[PDB]
RNA sequence: CAUCCAAGGAAGGCAGCAGGCGCGCAAAUUACCCAAUCCUAAUUCAGGGAGGUAGUGACAAUAAAUAACGAUACAGGGCCCAUUCGGGUCUUGUAAUUGGAAUGAGUACAAUGUAAAUACCUUAACGAGGAACAACUGGAGGGCAAGUCUGGUGCCAGCAGCCG
């Protein structure tokens, strides 16, 4: 109907949201290798040059 | 190739104590600290003196290993050490024993309990005795 | 009820955290010299600050003027000695032209790299960090010892160290082992 | 030439003068009156233990509509009652009646904040364990 | 305001070091010892919860680990010109490929340290492959660096210091 369960109960959104796992991944390098990362990702490795540097650009 | 050598530095003569005191130098590469009693022995036949005259402390080895310091006394005597140094160095070196003392908290409950008797308690036990026998 | 040892604050966050040309150029600074942070450049930033407070204060006193001498010729011999000012521009008002980058220069990092006994920047910093550099005889695990130029002849491996000639370490001791057991 | 005057003997009245407009700010007069000890739910304070009474839900302003759940806890410092605010989603459940919650200040200079009326203290902690904590399932309510 | 009480009496002063109750958002172990600083005394020697040492301690403060380097496959820029090429001629990244090194954080013979012990400095013998020895805390509309990607909810739940 108009609306699918009591309004106004609290913890709804999160109750009924889907419980996706973490995905697993390798370990992000930490402390000054991280930051020797960015700057091989910024400023040696240039992606897009065109307009700003974009970094993290949607992919569509 | 262990070759541990050994330096006196700033060594000044006081008879004011019948001493001589210096700070230690010892250069020993490939190899850990130098095990005090073994330096001790060095500084010994390296002054012409007994091992009981001797004594180092105060040693610290550099970061990095290799060079060491510390500080040392030679005396006149090993009479003058036994009755010149502190107690706790002669019972490093053998030359003394550790004193046979009760704990600090049993020395004061005792002195407590010695505050709480006027005179010596020879009287008080037969009194106490005597009165608990009635 | 003991005297105290006053600690004080060797750093200082800028007051606009967020400034993209700034930041961009803190990475570049980073990236180039392998600090492990950025509180590395506000430090030197803040050694900077304090040089150039002194340097100004210095300044605005008369020229030929008891402390001007003593405490400017005071800074300029302890920054030569230290080799960020150049010798030629021992004038103190050079002294307000020094950059950031280069105190960074001076880093015994930069200074294992430049010897090329680390063939990479993050290699010097592994390579101090690991107890095998010794500025005379003496090892530095630390990236920031500032190096002077009376001493910067003095770089190498230590003998400690395998590679200034010793043994090997754990996993070559350990391969070695193997091998000879099987 | 302006205002104030300028002679160099006329130190009293431009200090008296300064010490007269000053009770014009709002932060030198609350401090220099003591407000905040006598009249607001807390004295100088950061933070605050109380007892929840009941739990209640506070709808919003024009702009915003929704109810957000709130709290009345009266205070066990004095004995005042204050409704507060409990920030994250399922967190209205995590706090149960008459318990100790410990309420801070709602970041607006005890002032009400956003769209939510006539309340100016957030929840931090509920029976010892924070919300933050609950909320992720780091920590369980003791529940005793 | 309290304590023991044989109900006649007796004894109290932690804003000393510990520790406890209470209070409150809010603050430590009934630990070791006179080694060091000194102090008291008839005076070296005795004594000192003064004090020092440790215990807890993310109040603050300093330095700083969480990887480094090759050899391979997927690539990009300075290219010999530009027969389409293209060798990659010169380098720089991306790949659960793949190798050899170095090292502590930990344990631990010792010795140093210390009044005695921890702990640090040194150092045997162990101690890195997903080097699982796995770095979090906040944020991604603007202020303010970073998404108009995917799914969920649809002025609910909630977010939002302010505008929203
Ligand atoms: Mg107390
Ligand atoms: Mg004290
Ligand atoms: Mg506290
Ligand atoms: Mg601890
Ligand atoms: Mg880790
Ligand atoms: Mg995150
Ligand atoms: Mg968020
Ligand atoms: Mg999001
Ligand atoms: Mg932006």
């Amino acid at each position: 109907g108009k609306v699918h369960g009591s309004l106004a109960r609290a913890g709804k959104v999160k109750s009924q949201t889907p419980k996706v796992e973490k995905q697993e991944k390798p370990k992000q390098p930490k402390g000054r290798a991280y930051k020797r990362l960015l700057y091989t990702r910024r400023f040696v490795n240039v992606t897009l040059t065109n307009g700003k540097r974009k970094m993290n650009p949607s992919p569509s | 190739s262990d070759a541990i050598t050994i330096r006196t530095r700033k060594v000044i003569s006081n008879p004011l104590l019948a001493r001589k005191q210096f700070v230690v130098d010892v250069l020993h590469p490939n190899r850990a600290n130098v095990s005090k009693d073994e330096l001790r022995e060095k500084l010994a036949e390296a002054y012409k003196a007994e091992k009981d005259a001797v004594s180092v402390f105060g040693f610290r080895t550099q970061y990095g290993g290799g060079k060491s310091t510390g500080f040392g006394l030679v005396y006149n005597s090993v009479a003058d050490a036994k009755k010149f140094e502190p107690a706790y160095r002669l019972v490093r070196y053998g030359l003394a024993e550790k004193v046979e003392k009760a704990s600090r908290q049993q020395r004061k409950q005792r002195k407590n309990r010695g505050k709480k008797i006027f005179g010596t308690g020879k009287s008080i036990a037969k009194k106490a005795a005597r009165r608990n026998a009635d | 009820p003991r005297a105290p040892r006053t600690y004080s604050k060797t750093y200082s966050t800028p007051k606009r955290p967020y400034e993209s040309a700034r930041l961009d150029a803190e990475l570049k600074l980073a990236g180039e010299y392998g600090l492990k942070n950025k509180r590395e450049i506000y430090r030197i930033s803040f050694q900077l600050s304090k040089i150039r407070r002194a340097a100004r204060d210095l300044l605005t006193r008369d020229e030929k003027d008891p402390k001007r001498l003593f405490e400017g010729n005071a800074l300029i011999r302890r920054l030569v000695r230290i080799g960020v000012l150049s010798e030629d521009k021992k004038k103190l008002d050079y002294v307000l032209a020094l950059k950031v980058e280069d105190f960074l220069e001076r880093r015994l990092q930069t200074q294992v790299y430049k010897l090329g006994l680390a063939k990479s920047v993050h290699h010097a910093r592994v390579l101090i960090s690991q107890r095998h550099i010794a500025v005379g005889k003496q090892i530095v695990n630390i990236p920031s010892f500032m190096v002077r130029l009376e001493s910067e002849k003095h770089i190498d491996f230590a003998r400690t160290s395998p590679f200034g000639g010793a043994r090997p370490g754990r996993v070559a001791r350990k391969r070695a082992a193997a091998a000879g057991g099987e | 030439g302006k205002g104030k005057p300028r002679g160099l003997n006329s130190a009293r009245k431009l200090r008296v003068h300064r010490r007269n407009n000053r009770w014009a700010e709002t932060t030198y007069k609350k401090r220099l009156l003591g407000t905040a000890f006598k009249s607001s739910p807390f004295g100088g304070s950061s933070h605050a233990k109380g007892i929840v009474l009941e739990k209640i839900g506070i709808e919003s302003k024009q702009p915003n509509s929704a109810i957000r759940k709130c709290v009345r806890v009266q205070l066990i410092k004095n004995g005042k009652k204050v409704t507060a605010f409990v920030p994250n989603d399922g967190c209205l459940n995590f706090v149960d009646e008459n318990d100790e919650v410990l309420l801070a200040g709602f970041g607006r200079k005890g002032k009400a904040k956003g769209d939510i009326p006539g309340v100016r203290f957030k929840v931090v902690k509920v029976s010892g364990v924070s919300l933050l904590a609950l909320w992720k399932e780091k920590k369980e309510k003791p529940r005793s």
